DNA sequence: AAACGACGGCCAGTGCCAT
DNA sequence: TGGATGGCACTGGCCGTCGTTT
């Protein structure tokens, strides 16, 4: 097992230089530096501990330096480079996977002082040399001050331009932080057992003799990592024609808007409290005011006419009087986009809200918005323009204004690169950004058939034939009621689970819980499953907290096994806990349930606790199934890439939408697909049978 | 004595009519502008024959205040035959507010 | 030196969009 | 006496920072 870092001129997407790389071999025990020139030995050093059947760890590597050795291998040495997956081990994949919880574990090292606030709960390498305590300096820093004794200036992220000795020393300090950071995780033994030396075995055996999650989470860091260079196919001659229908729209109804409500003055700017005039008591209810420190009616004397009273001296041009206070106001013009424009002129109206916010501000959320009622009927029609406009705005928003919308993404490549940290969530579910491709509005909201088009194989020509490609989408089938069959199999003995089968699990539930609807039943299972107090599942049938406590018990009694199941967890977690000014307040036996793959799975709250067991299975039988899909299209003869037959371009929870060379593959993926689902299903011996569905598209919006 | 006003007779009421005429901009929601409402009960009784007092309120006559370029409340205007002679932001004291009447006529 | 003031970078408060 | 987990767009109150006016 060795341990490396390297330097390059800039990210993966525009890498072209390679500046130096650190080596230091456990077994050796030292340390090995090569500079621009030694690029070629160091991919033979890296090459060889492969040949050993070694290991060789990165710290983000499975994202960055592999492919990044992989592309600067080819045009600089012109040579072959691929690190095998099973090779390699990435300390910031384990980072976050056993401190799943920095942002807790950090709270005290902020207080302390030994962790910076910007790297507040930060895997990065930096982030833990403070938390080791190997941190002597940052490069970037010992660049910029270092600049300044040097006179010229500085331009955002150049210190990578050029190599030199600083770089090629600080890169050694990236060395013994990663390898410092790999001894603290290889001592957690609850993930590496201590009957065996990590940093001295072989792949096979690290892999083997280390708990599940490790194997997983790398295989799905390194999968991801490649899911990010595919890139989503985007059309972007769509999303800019939607952005001029939208726009024209948006100012049609700004106009109307504007005409309908006005201008106005309103307090802006005041400071103090006004008193009242004859009391002198202070009324926080009126708008703050300014008491101007200077001003008059006449300038101050300076002549010697005036320097005891004569010649006029000069009247005051100033607008104030020391003394006499004015309440600043700004006029401004109705903003549709403003909750509190909405609010202000909705109550001008005759609207008395009901619903409000803990800062005091009356909530106007497109719930409230729906139910308002004004006797002046253009103000009531108006309303309904408001609605528009914010579901306008939130859509132009996305696609095209905001910081982060798709139109500032889309690469020269026709293809929108969303990245993804495939464990950053407690549960284990992966977070998406920049931009967030798992938040895409669905076909089923409005303009979301327009922007799922968007996003689509089809949008793909093919390298060869220049044919568009083709789209499968693979849902896995109710997978969060499924692991619940799992987990109450315990108590019930597969009951539950064979509900599912025979299907209509809702129609079960229904008659469990007694509602009135099927639609009531769906609501109501998620909303109970997963915390929801007694008021808001009264509210499923038009009620308070009292239908729902008698709605919750009715469905515990009628499914004993899920009562069971919740008591259980209740029980392990625990001790006490009590209520307080609105806030509960906690005591624990233990704040974590294991997972299938045995990690630690943290736990924030007793009532969420349920939640955080299924949506966890659900995160990791998500996570070992795309994993095992691509193995087996992979092993059937399948390429992955766009050079190749498929290309995974989303892995959204429960889904994938992968990209098809033609539609024959497309069929391959999703058999593949449900054949892997029960293959997880097996190897974790699950107590409930898993499934998948896949549909065959041009794009998003098909493919769902 | 207090004239009211509108967006309209505004016109044919402050900018017209020969004389002085003392223009005071509110609005229902301001404290100064409550405060200083007596004061002016008081000056719209004393300066009679000399100048008149006329009240505007902001919300229910929108045009006319961005005209002048409203910044704060209370504000005192003085129009002079139709021009705008002076004016004074703020909520003056009975003794503040004779000062000003007594440097501009 | 004291602030009037228009300007501007943050950041918390709200809400919406997905699973 | 609780839907949960996350990313993000907007509005608008709350300070530093400058330049400016008595």
């Amino acid at each position: 097992m060795i341990v490396s870092a390297i330097a390059a001129n800039a990210l993966l997407e525009s890498v072209t230089k390679f500046h130096c790389g650190v080596i230091y071999d456990y077994s050796t025990a030292e340390y090995v530096s090569y500079r621009p020139s030694d690029f070629g030995a160091y991919l033979d050093a890296l090459e060889a501990e492969v040949a050993r059947g070694g290991l060789i760890v990165f710290h983000n590597g499975h994202k960055y330096d592999v492919p990044a050795l992989t592309k600067l291998a080819k045009l600089q040495l012109n040579r072959e480079f691929h690190l095998p997956r099973e090779n390699c081990i990435d300390t910031l994949v384990l980072s976050r996977l056993i401190h799943s919880n920095l942002k807790d574990t950090d709270m005290g090292l902020l207080r302390s002082g030994k962790l910076p606030g910007k790297r507040f709960g930060s895997h990065a390498l930096e982030a833990w040399g403070y938390r080791l305590g190997e941190m002597k300096g940052e490069y970037k820093d010992d660049f910029k001050r270092m600049l300044e004794e040097q006179g010229e200036e500085y331009v955002d992220g150049m210190e990578w331009w050029n190599f030199n000795e600083e770089m090629m020393d600080y890169n050694v300090q990236d060395v013994v932080v990663t390898k410092a950071l790999l001894e603290k995780l290889l001592s957690d033994k609850h993930y590496f057992p201590p009957e065996i030396d990590f940093t001295d075995v072989g792949y096979t055996t690290f892999w083997s003799e280390s708990l599940e999650a490790v194997d997983i989470e790398h295989r799905a860091a390194w999968l991801l990592a490649k899911q990010e260079r595919n890139g989503f196919p985007f059309d972007t001659k769509a999303i800019e024609e939607l952005y001029v229908e939208l726009a024209a729209r948006r100012s049609e109804l700004l106009r109307k808007l504007t005409e309908t409500f006005g201008s106005w003055y309103q307090p802006k700017g005041g400071t103090e409290m006004f008193c009242h005039p004859r009391t002198g008591k202070p009324l926080p209810k009126y708008p703050r005011i300014k008491t101007p420190k200077v001003g008059g009616i006449f300038k101050k004397p300076k002549n010697k006419a005036q320097r005891e009273g004569r010649e006029p001296c000069e009247l005051d041009t100033r607008e104030y009087v020391a003394g006499a206070p004015y309440t600043p106001v700004e006029h401004v013009v109705f903003n549709p986009s403003s909750r509190d424009h909405i609010q202000k002129k909705l109550q001008e109206a005759g609207w008395v809200p009901t619903k409000y916010t803990d800062k005091g501000a009356p909530v106007v959320d497109d719930e409230v918005l729906e139910g308002v009622r004004v006797d002046d009927p253009e103000k009531q029609a108006a309303i309904d323009l408001i609605k528009e406009y914010l579901m306008i705005q939130k859509r132009i928003g996305q696609s095209a204004e905001g910081d982060k919308a798709w139109l500032r993404y889309v690469a020269e490549d026709g293809k929108i690169h969303g990245s993804v940290n495939p464990n950053g969530a407690v549960t284990g579910r992966a977070t998406h950004a920049f931009p967030n491709l798992a938040q895409i509005p669905g076909v089923r909201s409005p303009y979301g058939e327009q922007c799922r088009a968007a996003f689509g194989a089809e949008h793909h020509l093919d390298g060869i034939t220049g044919k568009p490609w083709v789209q499968a989408g693979i849902d896995a089938s109710g997978l969060e009621l499924r692991c619940l069959a799992h987990f109450m199999a315990r108590f019930d003995n597969g009951e539950y689970a064979h509900e599912i089968l025979n299907g209509d699990i809702h129609t079960k539930n229904q008659i469990a819980a007694e509602l009135p609807t099927r639609d009531n039943a769906k609501t109501f299972i998620y909303g109970f499953l997963y915390g929801a107090g007694d008021e808001k599942i009264g509210q499923i049938v038009g009620a308070g907290k009292e239908r729902g406590k008698e709605l919750k018990k009715k469905f515990l009694e009628n499914t004993p096994a899920i009562a069971a199941l919740r008591e259980s967890i209740q029980q392990t977690l625990v001790e006490s806990s009590q209520w307080v000014a609105g806030e509960q307040q906690v005591k624990w036996k233990r704040r974590w349930i294991k997972g299938l793959d045995g990690r630690k799975v943290h736990v924030r709250s007793p009532h969420a606790a349920l939640n955080t067991l299924l949506q966890s299975a659900g995160a990791l039988i998500c996570k070992l199934w795309i994993i095992k899909t691509e193995e087996m299209l992979v092993e059937k003869g399948l390429k992955h890439g766009w050079d190749g037959d498929f290309a995974y371009m989303a892995w959204v929870h429960d889904e994938i939408q992968v990209g098809c060379r033609t539609e024959e593959i497309a069929q391959v993926v999703i058999e593949t697909a449900q054949e892997a689902m029960r293959w997880v299903g097996d190897h974790w011996n699950f107590r409930c049978l898993l499934d998948t569905e896949g549909k065959m598209g041009p794009n998003w919006a098909i493919c769902h | 004595k207090i004239i009211h006003l509108t967006d309209d007779s505004f016109d044919t009421d402050v900018l017209k009519a020969d004389g002085a005429i003392l223009v005071d901009f509110w609005a229902e929601w301001c404290g100064p502008c409550k405060m200083i409402a007596p004061i002016l009960d008081e000056i719209a009784d004393e300066y009679q024959g000399k100048l008149t007092v006329a009240k505007l309120n902001i919300d229910q006559n929108p045009g006319t205040a961005p005209k002048y370029g409203i910044r704060g409340i209370p504000t005192l205007l003085l129009f002079k035959n139709g021009e705008v002679a002076a004016t004074k932001v703020g909520a003056l004291s009975k003794g503040q507010l004779k000062e000003f009447l007594d440097a501009n006529l």
